[PDB]
Formats: C-alpha cells, structure tokens, sequence
C-alpha cells in the first residue's frame, strides 16, 4: 500500500515515509511494460505560502491508456471530460 | 453514524445482482449509514426488509408481475 | 443498411423487405468470429391482438460481449443495469 496523506506525506510501498511539497502533476505509479496504467496526482499549493500544499486532482490512465478518469476534489468523477453517474461498473 | 461502512451494505438493487458488484478487498470507512437491518430504499430513509423495493426500474412493494414484490427476493 | 421499421417490417442489408410479427428477443446482427458484437431487439405485441407488434428494447452486446447497453422505449439508456448520462464517449 502506497499512501499520499496530508498535502505532502508520501509513504512508499516499502515503508519509506517522506515529505515533498510540490507544484505540478506527478507520476505516482505506472506500469513498466508499454501501456498498462499510469496514476497521476496534482500536488499544488492550496494555502498562502509554497509550503502549504494540497492534493487536488487524481488522474487515472487505464485500459491501454485510452481511458482517462479524473477525480476532482468536490466529488465530480468524470470520464473523458464528461460527467458520469455513480456506480459505474465496466469490464476492466 | 457508523465506523464500519462497506460497499456491500447497499440497497436492494444491489441484492438484484448480488454477485456482480461487491468488490471484496477494501477497508471499511466511517460515514452515515443504516444499522444491522433495514436496508436502504431508493431514496430517503431506509425502510425494513419487508417493504424495501423490487428492482429495469425499482418498483414499489405493491406490484405483481407472476412475481409478487416481496422482501428482497422475487418469487419468479 | 438494415432497417427495422414499424412494429414489424425488416429490410435486410441486400434489399429483401419482409413482415414478421414476433414475440421474443431476436438476434438482429452478430459477428461470426467468436465475440465481436451482437445486436438484439424485442418485437413483442403492443396492442390488443398478436398481429399488433412493436419494437420495445434494443440490446447491444459489445466489447467482447462484456458490456451490455440497453435502449428502452422511453429514452433511459442504461449500461450494465445502471443509468448513464448522455453523451457518453469511450475508447471503443
Ligand atoms: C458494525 O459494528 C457494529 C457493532 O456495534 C455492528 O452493527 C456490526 O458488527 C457492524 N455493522 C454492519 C456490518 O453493518
């Protein structure tokens, strides 16, 4: 289990907790082969200074990287820039 | 308010499939939910098991197909 | 173009118009290989007699027959027994 807690506290799959405070989209986990998946995540400043950062958007690029799923920080799950209704059960 | 809310404590529409979307392997979370019985209805409060729903559109507990709408399962 | 007009007037891909008046689910078109797709359609009686039939439900079994899309006769497009919001653009 990899965890991304607080604004900036990454705990890797092998222990190893560390603090980062970024401002970009970052690759959190991706499969190495050519395609499999890629999990992104926005770690941008939410408060006043640059040291007050927050997670804002989780992006999942699945199914041979042709389906993009976006998890905004107000609910609002949207598939390929279009709102979806939950639950949403598919084949993969 | 619960401390052990899980995916498969859902409505009787989840009982219509009952093997399609349960997804074991996650962790329980804490939110608003119903107690050990009286499963969730289509909207609003959670009525008991006898007059839950019959899920197609979720029909009320007075409809006869020949399947009388009953507690959770249907006599089909 | 294959057309299914009225309650019961099938026009095949090669001309050949005919009248049927069924009461079942029927296979309208399906791919021959092992999977590709299958398009169903309900032709049931809607009026009083059995000769007054209507189209009622179009069922599409696509993406290696793991995704079922249902077109009821009141709008109400639903994917895998769950309502969807339109438009709904995917990879396939
Ligand atoms: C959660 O724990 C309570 C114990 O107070 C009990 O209702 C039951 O074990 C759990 N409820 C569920 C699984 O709905």
């Amino acid at each position: 289990t990899c965890a991304l807690e607080g604004g900036s506290h990454i705990t890797t799959f092998d222990g190893k907790t560390y603090t980062f405070h970024g401002d970009c989209y970052y690759v959190l986990a991706k499969g190495d082969h050519n395609d499999s998946y890629a999990l992104l995540g926005e770690l941008a400043p939410c408060g006043s200074t640059d040291k007050q950062t927050c997670l804002k958007t989780v992006v999942l690029l699945a199914d041979k990287k042709k389906n993009a799923v976006v998890f905004k920080s107000d609910g609002s799950v949207l598939l390929n820039q279009l709102q979806v209704n939950l639950p949403h059960v598919t084949a993969s | 308010f619960l401390y052990n809310l899980t995916t498969c404590q859902q409505t009787c529409r989840s009982l219509s499939e009952a093997d399609s979307h349960c997804l074991e392997g996650f962790a329980p979370v804490d939110g608003c939910g119903c107690p050990d019985h009286t499963f969730l209805d289509e909207k609003g409060r959670c009525v008991p098991l006898a007059k839950c729903s019959c899920y197609g559109l979720y029909l009320e507990a007075g409809d006869v197909v020949r399947c009388v709408c009953r507690d959770g399962r249907l006599h089909c």
